[PDB]
């Protein structure tokens, strides 16, 4: 496999049109009155080359795995502070979900993933707008199993929303965790299961250190192998 | 500030890590415990070094070496863009000492750590830097820049690639440089505070600002690229790169971004604005006594010389985008003083089409 992730948008990036956008709004920031261009978020998306008019990833589809397809894609700071101009705080609900949804696909695909800036402000200051609860009960809308690619992803971008986010997954709650290891090493779903453990491991859970009984399965177990042993010896060694 | 038992080992271990070349898991132990509980796993400056030169060998000039060194890149990220934001992390937790936070003694462990660090631009373990000059073809960072003249030539070099309109010119100042030269000048705009207040010459006037002859050199260094009056057809030197084959882009990758001009100087005259701000950080310092020695900076007139190439411009994009600062609170103090700088003199050379944007940011600052 390769670059084989979610890729929201679709097509290129209207890019005339974007700057065009992109002017008016210096000296506005500095000093939407402007939305005559685009009237509403679809159509705010549908300008970024988002999707030929879609918020849900169709695994029956085999919508989580795309190709490259070599799109262009608009600054992401750009692109977060002109989607956070449809937010609407005091509206109704059916409108905020769609907005919530279409910030959420919009901040796992690879190209958005892979060309953000060093410092994140717009990601953090986006989520602090939902609800923690909010955010990860109206998930990021892929399934439990395939859950843990992009969760590892979700939690490379936010790293504070993972006890809050393995409950919403497992509902102690470590009967469910260590059910769960099998089933993936019952069969042979190595992939989800090395991202399974790097998403739990460190929580309240499996915490870090040298003590989980998983090590003594993968020692049985025995090329996407070797990783799994290799970063459960560096978490023992913690 | 000692180490303790807990941290020696980590230390060890993780220089161990990096001895073998495996810096996937010297990132990865870092990256694993950041947002977990109050521990701070605080890098060696040993290691902080390394992470300065990993930031150096990005993907768009460099993909085989990088797809050599992890074959699987479980992250689906580069070594370039992980240590980066780890640097980034560490800088912004640096930058906030609370005892809410992780620790009253990691905290401390971590600011002498980066200070460490910086000083070269604990005899307790073998770090790997005794026997290692060389990070995945990339030499260092604190002997690339310890050559005779190499820490100007990288300031004077990503300031006229920033708004560059070609494909691996403005890609290397956009992704290597102009991220670590705001890290950079983010420590020195600290270890010079903790100068100030443990004194009774700083980290940032020597060895950072007398690079260095005269004030108005100064100002035709900062712009660099843009369209002002160039008076002095004794400009800069063509710059070299800093490593061989920056300036080059490789036939694998594919850049994705479409960067309009305007954000081109957008990001540039942040930088700029960002290192004028770094020179007034100390020359409002000095007394109504005597001037500074080290530096020859005189602080009154070089107001003058910047406020001369803001006026005697050619463009009026590249003037707002100056002026038009996000933070009108971190900058403040020097941004007011360059508008009456500027406005001080159109009007005595001409008793157009700009004089307005300085009456806009004078009456901007009544609050």
């Amino acid at each position: 496999d390769k670059y084989k992730d979610w890729h929201f948008i679709s097509k290129n990036c209207h890019y005339e049109q974007l700057m065009d956008l992109e002017m008016k709004d210096t000296a506005y920031s500095f000093l939407e009155f402007v939305h005559l261009k685009c009237p509403s978020i679809t159509n705010l998306l549908v300008l970024f080359g988002v999707n030929q008019e879609k918020l849900k990833i169709n695994y029956e589809k085999k919508e989580n795995s795309r190709y490259d397809n070599l799109c262009t894609i608009f600054p992401v700071n750009k692109m977060l502070k002109f989607l956070m101009y449809f937010y609407s705080d005091d509206d109704n609900d059916d409108v905020r979900e769609f907005f919530l949804k279409a910030f959420i696909c919009l901040i796992l695909d690879r190209k958005v993933f892979n060309a953000m800036e060093s410092d994140h402000r717009l990601c953090f200051k986006v989520l602090e707008l939902f609800n923690e609860a909010h955010f990860i009960n109206s998930y990021f809308e892929i399934v439990d199993k395939n859950d843990f690619f992009l969760h590892y992803r979700l939690l490379q971008i936010f790293p504070h929303l993972q006890s809050a986010l393995l409950r919403r997954r497992f509902s102690t709650i470590q009967q469910n965790i260590i059910k769960e290891f099998n089933e993936f090493f019952d069969c042979k779903n190595y992939k989800n299961l090395l991202y399974f453990i790097l998403t739990m491991y460190g929580s309240k859970f499996i915490p870090f250190g040298p003590k989980e009984y998983f090590k003594d399965c993968i020692l049985d177990i025995s090329v996407e192998i070797s990783i799994l042993k290799g970063i459960l010896n560096l978490f023992s060694k913690i | 500030v000692e180490l303790t038992e807990k941290h020696l080992l980590a230390f060890e271990m993780l220089n161990s890590m990096c001895l073998l070349e495996n810096y996937d898991h010297v990132l990865l132990f870092l990256e694993c415990q950041f947002g977990k509980s109050h521990n701070l796993a605080v890098i060696p400056f040993d290691i902080i070094l390394v992470l300065f030169t990993l930031s150096t060998l990005s993907e768009y000039y460099k993909e085989p070496i990088l797809r050599a060194n992890d074959p699987y890149n479980t992250s689906r990220e580069t070594l370039s863009r992980r240590a980066l934001k780890l640097l980034q992390k560490y800088l912004a937790i640096l930058k906030e000492f609370d005892s809410e936070q992780y620790n009253l003694y990691d905290l401390e462990l971590l600011r002498c750590q980066f200070f460490l660090a910086i000083d070269t631009l604990y005899r307790s373990y073998i770090s790997c830097l005794e026997q290692r000059n060389t990070i995945l073809g990339n030499r260092l960072l604190n002997l690339k820049l310890n050559e005779p003249g190499e820490f100007i030539n990288m300031i004077l070099w990503t300031l006229s690639n920033s708004l560059q309109e070609s494909t691996p010119l403005f890609l290397s100042s956009h992704e290597i440089w102009m991220p670590l030269l705001e890290i950079l000048i983010d420590l020195f705009s600290c270890r010079q505070d903790y100068f100030i207040q443990h004194e009774v010459e700083s980290p940032l006037a020597v060895f950072f600002e007398s690079l260095r002859n005269f004030a108005n050199r100064f100002s035709e260094y900062v712009f660099l690229n843009c369209d002002y009056k160039l008076p002095s057809d004794n400009y800069a030197t063509p710059v070299h790169p800093v490593y061989n084959g920056e300036n080059t882009i490789v036939d694998t990758y594919i850049p994705t971004i479409k960067c309009s001009p305007l954000y081109k100087s957008q990001k540039s005259l942040a930088l700029r604005r960002k290192l004028i701000g770094s020179c007034f950080k100390l020359l409002l310092r000095v007394p109504d006594g005597h001037r500074l020695i080290t530096p020859r900076i005189v602080a009154d007139d070089v107001i003058q010389g910047i406020s001369r190439t803001l006026a005697s411009f050619n463009d009026i994009l590249q003037f707002k985008k100056f002026f038009m600062t996000e933070n009108l609170s971190q900058e403040s103090y020097f941004i007011p003083l360059l508008a009456e700088g500027t406005l001080s003199e159109i009007l005595k050379d001409t008793q157009g089409t700009e004089a307005i944007l300085d009456a806009k940011e004078q009456l901007e600052m009544l609050h």
